[PDB]
């Protein structure tokens, strides 16, 4: 019933002032507090802070006492979050929770989360490479920072049995993923923000 | 019963206790309009409905 | 709605003349100890006028 | 009150047995203030139990917990395939709310065998400087695997083990891989690039060894 709608992911640079919103629909906005919890990749959760809309007071953590700035607009029913001096290890999924107005509370409702990527160098697109085997074959695209890139084999033809390997951070600093499917071998790479609809052929 | 045929049953001439309902930890909502959620064991009424 | 004005709705005892209570503790209602948490039988003392 | 450590960490349980997830207390939780959640793959956590004893409205009756002062459990009976996610612990008995690392419950499938497939670098990679050697390990149930790389006369690691992760497929089969990154001329000026893996319940055979 508490639909905590958030915004989308924002590609920022190391050092900025992010502003994530959280639409708090359903019941009233003043009868419930709100807290933001970060989720680092494979590192559980971490309680950053909490805001009390009826009292307009915040309670930050020891590691965010002075850097985090969590507000809440009591008119549009939207909670905000702001953090100054963003370092490299800030690429986490920030969730929006609606905690109670007490000293001790639990996180009953949650949000979709925002994958705010802070560490960014540029917006270079990938580069397809037709790695042929010695019909097991794939298309390896690397050196792409935004990483919305989905590898659609022939626009869905060879997708029957394909394994979309999750992208891992390369040693250079950009993401890299692969997709190998065995048996038309035109792997259609789709990069949405860069508009890179490149196509390559691989032969066994 | 259903919503269109809600059957009420009046209960009078009794010593009714409301502590088994408020302090039960089993009901979802206990919004008491008008009267307070507590101190209801000191209000003697004529006849109540359900 | 201007929610910048509050009034203490719940209190354990009556207030003394010319006394100021700015605490925001959880009101102990019913019989279950709240121990700082909110929810059933645990209401917030302050309420907005709207 | 500050530290929560999940004892199992991982649990490969059959789809229909009983599970037990532990969360040991650190600083003598006072009033049993602990909460359980279910963070599914790429989704938001779901509140399951508050106070470690009482359930939430809407949670199935299979979810239950027990614990008084220093150790809490989570008794789930007849785990459905939908209940295979990561479960976290949250304590609210102290001032700073803390969490744990999470316990991932995976499907208990039969042991499988991978297929070592080595992909020689492409023609463009041999003329640019980004020659890659992909070694894919598909259709294997035991996720525990340490793929070795014989890029030189010895088992030299280098940058081949970039560790592209995987995920639990529909048939409970994982798919690991590993790609190389070296010069355009360093590939030919080397020995046979082999790919072996010491799989749990198998051996480490050299397959698809492509000679330069």
């Amino acid at each position: 019933q508490v639909q905590l709608v958030q915004s989308g992911a924002e590609v920022k640079r190391p050092g900025s002032s992010v502003k994530v919103s959280c639409k708090a629909s359903g019941d009233t906005f003043i009868n419930y507090a709100f807290s933001w919890v970060r989720q680092a990749p494979g590192q559980g959760l971490e309680w950053m802070g909490r805001i009390i809309p009826i009292l307009d007071i915040a309670h930050y953590a020891q590691k965010f006492q002075g850097r985090l700035t969590i507000t809440a607009d009591k008119s549009t029913d939207t909670a905000y979050m702001e953090l100054t001096s963003l370092k490299s290890d800030d690429t986490a999924v920030y969730f929006c929770a609606r905690v109670f107005r007490g000293s001790q509370y639990w996180f009953d409702p949650w949000g979709q989360g925002t994958l705010v990527t802070v560490s960014s160098a540029s917006t270079k697109g990938p580069s397809v490479f037709p790695l042929a085997p010695s019909a097991a074959l794939g298309c390896l695209v690397k050196d792409y920072f935004p990483e919305p890139v989905t590898v659609s084999w022939n626009s869905g033809a060879l997708t029957s049995g394909v394994h979309t390997f999750p992208a891992v951070l390369q040693s250079s600093g950009l993401y890299s993923l692969s997709s190998v499917v065995t048996v038309t071998y035109i792997c259609n790479v789709n990069h949405k923000p860069s508009n890179t609809k490149v196509d390559k052929r691989v032969e066994p | 019963a259903s919503v269109y045929a809600w059957n009420r049953k009046r209960i009078s001439n009794c010593v009714a206790d409301y502590s088994v309902l408020y302090n039960s930890a089993s009901f979802s909502t206990f919004k008491c309009y008008g009267v307070s959620p507590t101190k209801l064991n000191d209000l003697c009424f004529t006849n109540v409905y359900a | 709605g201007n929610y910048n004005y509050l009034y203490r709705l719940f209190r354990k005892s009556n207030l003394k003349p010319f006394e100021r209570d700015i605490s925001t503790e959880i009101y102990q209602a019913g019989s279950t100890p709240c121990n700082g948490v909110e929810g059933f039988n645990c209401y917030f003392p302050l309420q907005s006028y709207g | 009150e500050i530290v929560l450590t999940q004892s199992p960490g991982t649990l490969s349980l059959s789809p229909g047995e009983r599970a037990t997830l532990s969360c040991r207390a650190s600083q003598s939780i006072n009033n049993r203030h602990l909460a359980w959640y279910q963070q599914k793959r790429g989704q938001a956590p779901r509140f399951l139990i508050y106070g470690a004893a009482s359930r939430a409205t809407g949670i199935p009756d299979r979810f239950s917990g027990s614990g008084s002062g220093t150790d809490f459990t989570l008794t789930i009976s007849r785990l459905e395939p939908e209940d295979f996610a990561v479960y976290y612990c949250q304590q609210y008995g102290s001032s700073p709310p803390t969490f744990g690392q999470g316990t991932k419950v995976e499907i208990k499938r039969t042991v499988a065998a991978p297929s070592v497939f080595i992909f020689p670098p492409s023609d463009e990679q041999l003329k640019s400087g980004t020659a890659s050697v992909v070694c894919l390990l598909n259709n294997f149930y035991p996720r525990e695997a340490k793929v070795q790389w014989k890029v030189d006369n010895a088992l030299q690691s280098g940058n081949s083990q970039e560790s592209v992760t995987e995920q639990d497929s529909k048939d409970s089969t994982y798919s690991l891989s590993s790609t190389l990154t070296l010069s355009k001329a360093d590939y030919e000026k080397h020995k046979v690039y082999a790919c072996e893996v010491t799989h749990q319940g198998l051996s480490s055979p050299v397959t698809k060894s492509f000679n330069r």
